[PDB]
RNA sequence: GACGAGCUACCCAUGAGCAGUUUAAAAGAACCAACUCAUCUAUGUGGCAAAAUAGUGAGAAGACUUGUAGGUAGAGGUGAAAAGCCUAACGAGCCUGGUGAUAGCUGGUUGUCCGAGAAAGAAUUUUAGUUCAACCUUAAAAAUACCCCAAAAACCCUAAAUUCCAAUGUAUUUUUAAGAGAUAGUCUAAAAAGGUACAGCUUUUUAGAAACGGAUACAACCUUGACUAGAGAGUAAAUCUUAAUACU
RNA sequence: UUUACCAAAAACAUCACCUCUAGCAUUACUAGUAUUAGAGGCAAUGCCUGCCCAGUGACAAGUUUAACGGCCGCGGUACUGACCGUGCAAAGGUAGCAUAAUCACUUGUUCUCCAAAUAAGGACUUGUAUGAAUGGCCACACGAGGGUUUUACUGUCUCUU
RNA sequence: ACUAUUCCAAAAGUUCUUAACAUGGACUAGCAAUUUCGGUUGGGGUGACCUCGGAGUACAAAAAACCCUCCGAGUGAUUUUAAUCUAGACAAACCAGUCAAAAUAAUCACUUAUUGAUCCAAAAUUUUGAUCAACGGAACAAGUUACCCUAGGGAUAACAGCGCAAUCCUGUUCUAGAGUUCCUAUCGACAAUAGGGUUUACGACCUCGAUGUUGGAUCAGGACACCCAAAUGGUGCAGCCGCUAUUAAAGGUUCGUUUGUUCAACGAUUAAAGUCCUACGUGAUCUGAG
């Protein structure tokens, strides 16, 4: 009996998208925080956005997650319109990641007393 | 249609770029690129 | 192995049958 | 690389047989012996015999049978092609070398007693195999390891639950140096697929198990984890029960 | 004539008929010389042997099938189709024979044969997968070949002694 | 290689030739050599697929199978030519993949997929080369074997057993309907619920250091879902035949023509010429037509 199943190429590995660090994790500058294919979490304070929508930590610190108000860039039109048609009482919210800096910025050392 | 690999030549020195071009030739290839030796912005000309 | 829903009435694991006989009305 | 045509295939020499009967006849004619074959049946099957015996059959002056002696030799010979025959196994002889050929494939692998102990993620002319990872064993160095309350992880609907962490209960875990085996699993509960809401069915994910005690019997279900002695004790799972009536 | 030791046949050979290839001397052929000698095909005899050089060959572009091999549609019309149209081919399967030692349907149809026959023989017959030297068709004479009937005979068997 | 062919050199001579030997390099054939004939697979063959990405399966960190269910890619379209060098990271068997601060001076097409490792080749100053698509890629190899051979496997088929019961097979439950009227004498659509384990399948669980496989012969053991004989209910049963249903397994259940045939047709009869199971009973009893 002809057993042809017409479907092809279901097979891909998973991309291991997801959250790499968790709230209250210590982080060094450069660590990737989470990696996603669509924006699930947006970059907050001290979190840089990679061209593939990676989130990495800019400072040395503690990673925090947050629900905050979303005010799209006036250059990006779709989001501008989505913001436009809302009923007059409602604001948009999203989830952000943050780094909270640990090390102080610097120190004043006494080099020489002349 | 096809894709042609073309080798660009800089005005000055031995700097050589390699890039791809279109069969239909939408935009003929002439570039402003970066030369390492003089550390400059250059005019690169399409060659073979 | 038999599916979660079946028509042949599906014999229960013994520990669960005891569980049944204990909780009767 | 030797040795084999004393069997058999075909030739070359040199010899030898063929009675009777019928027909003008030695005519690949009749009939029927010797002689040659091997049809059909039954015996026989470690036989009388590594192919026979008894009956019964075909041919029987011819492409006939048969004796002695030569010849052709294996990448070959010979063949009225059956891929036949070439010394009791010929789709390619036998022997001695190469030769302890080579077998991811079977089959075997020898004293005692103790420690610790494994179930399949990748690639692969790969799925009967290897080589990496993970687990693990033997040494070493160290510091935290499991457990883990808030807090936290998405946008329409979305259960059991995960991930991540102090306290706390414990002693485990990570690195370094050496190593292998293993990588052909079964069922039971749960979530799903495929099939017939079928399999002692197949395909993944999460758990369990493989008692000398129970379920008589029993691999996977249930009770228990472990040593050596006692003609002591307490317990565990478990022994199998349940039923059903009138209309005036 | 053959599978010594599971197959003697329808297989092979063979008279006959045809294709090729050869113009010549010391060891074969051959002490031969084209009416001869080598490679082969197909199997006497009788009647026959249709059309096809486009492919692959082979020969010395062209030529060849008694070389390897091939030898049709689709619809319209007097239930049928002599006719008709158009397409493709190198040609379009003819003479025969036919349910067959011929894919299947399939135990084709019908007659004869028996009390009864999926057997046997005779016919019809598109065999859509027969068919003419990979030979087609009839016929003597011959088979330890296969099948069918009859006579006769009997322990095959009724059914054993 | 050889046997032949054709040619060019060589060799001899002529001013272009080849008598027989005979070497170098070609050519064109015959005879002939050497080596292979990928893999997944609900046995193998035929069919289909082999890398890469989106969904589902896999519901909320990751991962996650099938010859699972569905859509895609082996590139286009531009302009703005999208640079060096180095912290820390994701991912990961490995190989490949990914982000990226500081320091110097690409976009749209669901956007995610648009791609091939070494070696070896060509190139210039530096780099380009594959339906290597069997897509971790052998520099280049197909058919057959019933003439077959070895090593293995019940890790895997054919026979038989077992599992399951789709199909098949016996019951009942429901009355629309047939039955002129009348559901249930005899039946009965659409449907419900139990069973049986012979069929064709489906699984691959025992056997491949052999469980010898169809039909007959002989001899039968068993079931009862009775074909006869024996008791009975109902009838659209007057009687004769009948048609249905209940109870009953001690005993029976023919001889022929054609087929290897069980089946089936057909002749002739019988009280009847049952349906089955037993390794489709029975080959260390027989027969091999198949
Ligand atoms: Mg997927
Ligand atoms: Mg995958
Ligand atoms: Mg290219
Ligand atoms: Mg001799
Ligand atoms: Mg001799
Ligand atoms: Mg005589
Ligand atoms: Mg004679
Ligand atoms: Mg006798
Ligand atoms: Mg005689
Ligand atoms: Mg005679
Ligand atoms: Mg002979
Ligand atoms: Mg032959
Ligand atoms: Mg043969
Ligand atoms: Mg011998
Ligand atoms: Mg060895
Ligand atoms: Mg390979
Ligand atoms: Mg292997
Ligand atoms: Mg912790
Ligand atoms: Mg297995
Ligand atoms: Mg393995
Ligand atoms: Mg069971
Ligand atoms: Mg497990
Ligand atoms: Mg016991
Ligand atoms: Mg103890
Ligand atoms: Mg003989
Ligand atoms: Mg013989
Ligand atoms: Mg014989
Ligand atoms: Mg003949
Ligand atoms: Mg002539
Ligand atoms: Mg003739
Ligand atoms: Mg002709
Ligand atoms: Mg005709
Ligand atoms: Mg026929
Ligand atoms: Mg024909
Ligand atoms: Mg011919
Ligand atoms: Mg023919
Ligand atoms: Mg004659
Ligand atoms: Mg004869
Ligand atoms: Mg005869
Ligand atoms: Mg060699
Ligand atoms: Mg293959
Ligand atoms: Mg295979
Ligand atoms: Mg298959
Ligand atoms: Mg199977
Ligand atoms: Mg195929
Ligand atoms: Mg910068
Ligand atoms: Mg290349
Ligand atoms: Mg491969
Ligand atoms: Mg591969
Ligand atoms: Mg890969
Ligand atoms: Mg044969
Ligand atoms: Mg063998
Ligand atoms: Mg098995
Ligand atoms: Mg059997
Ligand atoms: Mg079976
Ligand atoms: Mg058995
Ligand atoms: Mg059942
Ligand atoms: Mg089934
Ligand atoms: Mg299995
Ligand atoms: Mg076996
Ligand atoms: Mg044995
Ligand atoms: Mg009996
Ligand atoms: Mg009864
Ligand atoms: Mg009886
Ligand atoms: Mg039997
Ligand atoms: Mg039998
Ligand atoms: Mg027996």
């Amino acid at each position: 009996t002809g057993g042809s199943s017409k479907n092809l190429g279901g097979k891909s590995p998973g991309k291991r998208f997801g959250i790499k660090k968790m709230e209250g994790h210590y982080v060094h500058a450069g660590n990737i925080l989470a990696t996603q294919r669509h924006f699930r979490w947006h970059p907050g304070a001290h979190v840089g956005l990679g061209k593939n929508k990676c989130l990495y930590a800019l400072e040395e610190g503690v990673v925090r997650y947050t629900k905050e108000v979303y005010v799209p860039n006036p250059s990006n039109s779709e989001a501008v319109d989505l913001v436009t048609r809302l009923p007059q009482g409602a604001v948009l919210y999203k989830t952000f990641v943050h780094v909270v800096p640990a090390k102080p910025e610097g120190t004043f050392k006494l080099v020489a007393m002349l | 249609s096809k894709t042609i690999l073309v080798k660009m030549m800089s005005q000055a020195g031995t700097g050589f770029s390699f890039n791809t071009k279109r069969s239909r030739l939408r935009e003929k290839l002439t570039l402003l690129h970066y030369d390492p030796v003089v550390k400059k912005k250059v005019l690169f000309v399409e060659q073979k | 192995g038999s599916k979660a829903v079946t028509r042949h009435r599906r014999v229960m694991h013994f520990e669960r049958q005891k569980l049944m006989a204990v909780t009767e009305y």
